[PDB]
């Protein structure tokens, strides 16, 4: 429900997102690459363990490092 | 007979800013037409499908703007982090890397930036957020210029190790037209210049406030376009009233119906007008970010031969910053400042045959005669290895009469 | 009816400046041009220096000096008799203008 | 192993034509719909902006 | 209705003649002022001048 308050949302597992309330997804906090967008950042993906749809965080990649030396 | 070659040059920093996405709208149909009234929506039943049309072109172009978002940001997958080290042969980054002590991971110059650009639901208006935020934008941007400055010349190709600012500045200077010692040379100068030049460009955007005209063109073009088409609704268009409760209130529905139909006509022509402009602004929009991402590739990642594709002179370096809604790149190029007269020949005839340079020119200064590099004056004594035969001298127009020296005869003297 | 054409910021001698300038200052000045400083450089010298960059030495050009400047001089006269033959070479100016 | 090299060479002058800009046209609304008239002025005034 | 035709055609008309003119002053910038080695597009071979 696009740029909604779930307190109280009339008319509608919920969670309010920056883009407004979702229903029937499941939060977490581990980053992965985007496969549905829903938007400021928030993406969602279905995956094993059935029929469980999550939503997540975008990441931007995978991190490097070198070794410095001059 | 006369040439002018540069004894000294300046390094310049410059700016430019492009246009990337614009603001992503919704509209429903219905509702700005005949807004919670059931006779204008059975009414408007009989029209078929001019809403879901319209619905579908402004939800292409929504998409569009993320597309071209992501096309212009999102190059490059690996992550590069800041380096712990602040030793880059004297070269200062401080004023365009990330401020660690901030909790926005902004550098100041972008902070700068994002501070000079500023800035009707019941009618069934809506704008919805973009799809990556403005820090996603800016750790794409800073994760870009650190593993340009640290990885130089490898980057993307992985197994990378710090590989030191002095030579890829020289391996840089080399494309030009000039050789390593050059900077080897007068590398504390070079720091000294480049350091100025990026103060002079904070202080200069800490004063103006009319640099980023660009992108409030853009703002200012689409804030009054919705503008006008709310304003569109308080017209009258030949009916007793423009409000759809009085008249329901009124009049009996046989009259209702006529009257009704006026204000539906004039509604849709106000839409109608509204899409397809839209839709003419995205197309040049998206021309704009196909350019900020070819500009990105080829001057970013890489040195450009094409002239004042990169900012006026001989492009060296360049470095990119984030802005609301575009992107804004920093060229770093090469100027030759302080000319002199010479005297130059085609052709050295010295015992019967001609010499051209390998490279460069033959210069003279009055009495000795030289040959330099066209960039940059470092005087040095003709021999056989600097030159090539061709021919006798009496083809060539212009030659002279003296004289090739031979760096093998006291070797084989002693 | 309502309806006016309104004439353009530069004129057409101003354009005509505009090219003039900019092709004497790429003929005398070579390589310096916008530079400053401006010295006289010798035409052949720019010559052999663009020859330079096609993968040709200079002493082709400085051997074949004349005959290049006979074919140039030749090229330059067919394009002249060209346009005063031919009417329909200005099919992309006259389009907009229909 | 075979290869073909050239002897001589030539000097090519060719045209390239490109159009910059077009007509600059301005046009009175008013007067084109309802040219001095009244009451045909009046009643644009109905339709807004 | 003949007035927002006319205009909205010349609106397309234009943004078609302003990429023409950019190609024309990437043209000037790249060809006038220096060499180019990108392939035809200053013209048929070897660009010179
Ligand atoms: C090629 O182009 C470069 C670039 O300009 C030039 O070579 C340098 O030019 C700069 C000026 O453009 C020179 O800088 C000035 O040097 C004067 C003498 O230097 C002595 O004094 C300073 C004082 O700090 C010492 O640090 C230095 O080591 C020397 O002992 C100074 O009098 C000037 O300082 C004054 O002005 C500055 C502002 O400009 C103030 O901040 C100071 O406090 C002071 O009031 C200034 O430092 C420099 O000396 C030149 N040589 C170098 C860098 O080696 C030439 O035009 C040219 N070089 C060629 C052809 O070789
Ligand atoms: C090149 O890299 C060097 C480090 O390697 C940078 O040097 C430091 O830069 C910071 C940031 O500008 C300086 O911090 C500043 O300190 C000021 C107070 O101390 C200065 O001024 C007093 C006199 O009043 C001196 O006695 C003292 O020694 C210092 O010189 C603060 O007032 C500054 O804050 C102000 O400016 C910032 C700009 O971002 C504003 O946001 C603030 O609101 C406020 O108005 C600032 O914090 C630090 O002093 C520098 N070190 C030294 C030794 O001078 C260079 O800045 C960097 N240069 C470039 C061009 O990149
Ligand atoms: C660049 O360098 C070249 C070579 O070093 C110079 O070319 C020589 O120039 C000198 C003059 O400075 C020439 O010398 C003169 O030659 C005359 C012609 O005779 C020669 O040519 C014929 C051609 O048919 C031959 O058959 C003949 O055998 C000779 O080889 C002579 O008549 C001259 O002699 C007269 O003048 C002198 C002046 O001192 C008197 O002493 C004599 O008694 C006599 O009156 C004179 O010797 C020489 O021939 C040139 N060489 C060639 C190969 O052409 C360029 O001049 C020089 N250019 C510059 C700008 O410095
Ligand atoms: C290369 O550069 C040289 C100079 O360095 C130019 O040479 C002169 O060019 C001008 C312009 O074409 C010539 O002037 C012409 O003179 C004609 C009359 O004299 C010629 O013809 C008679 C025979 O009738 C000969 O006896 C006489 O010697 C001359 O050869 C005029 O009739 C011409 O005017 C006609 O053409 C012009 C074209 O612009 C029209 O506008 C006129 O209305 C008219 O129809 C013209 O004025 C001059 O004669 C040339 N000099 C010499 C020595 O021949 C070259 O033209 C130039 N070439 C290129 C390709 O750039
Ligand atoms: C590489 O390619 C070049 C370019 O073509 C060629 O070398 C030149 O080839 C042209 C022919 O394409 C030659 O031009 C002709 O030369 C003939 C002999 O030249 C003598 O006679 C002329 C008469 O004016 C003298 O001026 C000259 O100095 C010589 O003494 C002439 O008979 C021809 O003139 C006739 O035709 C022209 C029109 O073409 C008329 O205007 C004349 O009045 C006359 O009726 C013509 O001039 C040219 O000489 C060649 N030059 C050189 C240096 O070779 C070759 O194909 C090739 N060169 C190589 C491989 O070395
Ligand atoms: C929409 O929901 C948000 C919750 O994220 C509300 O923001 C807070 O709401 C609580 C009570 O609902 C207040 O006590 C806080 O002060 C609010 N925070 C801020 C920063 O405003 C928001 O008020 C809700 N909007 C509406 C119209 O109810
Ligand atoms: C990941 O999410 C879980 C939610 O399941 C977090 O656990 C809760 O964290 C909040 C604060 O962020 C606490 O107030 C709750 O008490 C926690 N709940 C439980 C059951 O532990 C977890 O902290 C998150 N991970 C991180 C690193 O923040
Ligand atoms: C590049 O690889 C060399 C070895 O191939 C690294 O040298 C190592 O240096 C560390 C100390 O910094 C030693 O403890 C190791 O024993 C060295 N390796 C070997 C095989 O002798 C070098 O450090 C690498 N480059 C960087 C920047 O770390
Ligand atoms: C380039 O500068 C030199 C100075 O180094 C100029 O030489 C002068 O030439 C004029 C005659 O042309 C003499 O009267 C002066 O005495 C010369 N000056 C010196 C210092 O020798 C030279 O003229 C300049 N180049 C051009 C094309 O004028
Ligand atoms: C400029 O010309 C002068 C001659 O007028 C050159 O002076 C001589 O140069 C040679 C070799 O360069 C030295 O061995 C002599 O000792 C120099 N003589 C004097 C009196 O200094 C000078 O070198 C030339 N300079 C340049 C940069 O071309
Ligand atoms: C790297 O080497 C330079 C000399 O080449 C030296 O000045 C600098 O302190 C060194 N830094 C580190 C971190 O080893």
């Amino acid at each position: 429900y696009q740029g909604v308050n779930c307190t109280e949302v009339p008319v509608a597992n919920v969670f309010q997102t920056r883009a407004g309330c979702l229903i029937g997804a499941e939060h977490v906090n581990n980053s992965y690459e985007c496969d549905i967008p829903i938007g400021a950042g928030i993406c969602a993906s279905y995956q094993t363990a059935s029929q469980s749809i999550i939503a997540y965080t975008m990441s931007l990649g995978e991190e490097n490092s070198v070794a410095y030396s001059n | 007979n006369s040439i002018a070659i540069p004894t000294n040059f300046t390094i310049s920093v410059t700016t430019e800013i492009i246009p990337v996405s614009m603001q992503k709208v919704s509209v429903d149909c219905t509702m700005y037409i005949c807004g919670d009234s059931e006779e204008c929506s059975n009414l408007l039943l009989q029209y078929g499908s001019f809403c879901t049309q319209l619905n579908r072109a402004l939800h292409e172009i929504a998409v569009e703007q993320d597309k071209n978002t992501q096309e212009v940001f999102a190059q490059v997958k690996q992550i590069y982090k800041t380096p712990p080290i602040k030793d880059f042969g004297g070269f200062n980054f401080s004023q365009i890397l990330p401020d660690p002590s901030k909790p926005s991971k902004r550098s100041a110059i972008e902070d700068l930036l994002f501070n000079k650009v500023t800035l009707q639901k019941f009618n069934g208006l809506t704008v919805l957020p973009p799809l990556l935020t403005d820090e996603m934008i800016a750790a794409y941007t800073s994760a870009l210029l650190a593993g340009t400055i640290t990885a130089g010349w490898t980057f993307g190709a992985g197994a990378a190790l710090q590989i030191p600012f002095a030579m890829q500045m020289a391996y840089r200077f080399n494309g030009i037209g000039v050789t390593q010692n050059v900077l080897y040379e007068n590398q504390k100068l070079i720091a000294n210049q480049f350091n100025k030049a990026i103060g002079k460009i904070q202080d200069g955007l800490s004063s103006t406030a009319s640099a980023l005209g660009k992108l409030q063109d853009v703002v200012n073009q689409n804030a009054q376009a919705l503008n006008t088409l709310v304003k569109q609704l308080s017209s009258n268009f030949g009916a007793i009233s423009s409000v759809l409760n009085d008249i329901l209130s009124r009049l009996d529905p046989p009259e209702a119906e006529v009257q009704i139909d006026r204000l539906i006509n004039g509604r849709l022509q106000a839409l109608n007008t509204y899409v397809t402009q839209q839709l003419i602004r995205a197309a040049e929009i998206r021309a704009s970010a196909n350019l900020a991402a070819e500009k990105m590739s080829e001057c970013v990642l890489g040195q450009s031969k094409r002239v004042d594709f990169c900012g006026k002179g001989y492009h060296l370096m360049s470095f990119p910053q984030s802005a609301p809604h575009g992107v804004v790149f920093l060229h770093v190029t090469y100027v030759p400042t302080q000319y002199k007269n010479f005297t130059t020949a085609p052709a050295i005839c010295h015992n019967g045959k001609a010499h051209f340079p390998r490279e460069g020119v033959f210069v003279s200064n009055g009495t000795h005669w030289f040959v330099t590099q066209r960039n940059f004056y470092e005087p040095q004594i003709i021999t056989t290895d600097n030159t090539f035969v061709s021919g006798d001298c009496d083809v060539v127009i212009g030659i002279v009469n003296n004289t090739v020296y031979d760096p093998l005869q006291p070797e084989l003297d002693s």
